[PDB]
């Protein structure tokens, strides 16, 4: 606990400077997300207050691209729900409460201009998926279907590349890997059933062949997803 | 077992579709070539008639 408190104090001191905080945030985005998660994970009031202060310093307007950094954090690291939960939570430090309120306000401001298509794009860029509600609610997959085929079907090409990478990495058959593969297959099936003009693009890129080959996966969910994709291809 | 047969059938179906597409493309070229030969005779006949006049 003492070591964690000292590390948090050092991080806060380093982030006190705006240039130093801006440099650290870009080079340690994963570390920043881990610290944000640990802020809610940790139960110590002092550690939570230090983590909130460190997050606020990185998100402070004095840092370069402060709005962009805050938006990237709220998108990739799911900072907005964590800040909302922290606001609903209770802390023994008034400074910690004020920092939590400021972080919640910043997250709300960032998410005010956010969109479901933006969340899907961020998830695709992160090359990770866990059956997000945009991939489940038909509203997003219907409104953003036209945008998927934009830029020579750039989104469809990225999804096909992600599916091919998952197929290459599917030999591990990890639970997280299986979930990601299933989510990618569902997204591909949706983007094929809606606006079927991308079927030829997927066939040319080899996505159809990869989907057909994925039917050999031992996972029952993967098998069902492959069967659904095959039915959407030529089946009924 | 059955999945492999379906995958092989899909490749065969793609080949059949590709062959069908090739036949349509070949037929259009063949029809155009046949039409060109008939059109060439009419132009040659007209040119001979024009030259005679």
């Amino acid at each position: 606990i003492q070591l964690q408190y000292h590390s948090l104090l050092l991080i806060w001191l380093l982030t006190f400077n705006p240039v130093f905080a801006n440099e650290l945030v870009q080079k340690y985005l994963s570390d920043f997300l881990d610290l944000l998660k640990l802020v809610k994970i940790t139960i110590k009031e002092k550690v939570s207050r230090l983590c909130i202060s460190i997050i606020l310093q990185c998100c402070s307007t004095r840092v370069k691209q402060h709005k962009k950094v805050i938006k990237q954090l709220l998108l990739l690291g799911n900072a907005l729900p964590t800040v909302q939960s922290l606001s609903e939570r209770k802390y023994s430090d008034e400074e910690l409460r004020q920092d939590i309120s400021n972080l919640k306000e910043i997250l709300e401001n960032e998410y005010q201009e956010l969109t479901s298509f933006d969340e899907y794009v961020a998830e695709l860029d992160s090359k990770l998926l866990c059956w997000s509600p945009p991939h489940v609610d038909n509203g997003f997959w219907s409104d953003n279907i036209d945008e998927f085929k934009k830029d020579n079907y750039k989104i469809f090409r990225q999804l096909i590349e992600l599916l091919q990478a998952k197929v290459r990495n599917g030999d591990v058959n990890a639970k997280q890997e299986k979930i990601i593969i299933q989510v990618a297959l569902n997204d591909i099936t949706h983007v094929v059933e809606l606006l079927p003009e991308s079927i030829d693009v997927l066939d040319k890129t080899g996505g159809k062949a990869d989907i057909m080959e994925l039917l050999n996966h031992s996972d029952s969910r993967v098998k069902y997803e492959a069967l659904k994709a095959t039915q959407a291809i030529i089946g009924y | 077992n059955g999945i492999a047969t379906l995958l092989q059938a899909e490749k065969e179906a793609h080949e059949i579709v590709s062959k069908a597409r090739k036949y349509r493309q070949d037929k259009l070229k063949q029809a155009k070539t046949d039409a060109a030969k008939e059109i060439d005779s009419y132009k040659i006949q007209k040119d001979k008639e024009l030259k005679e006049f």
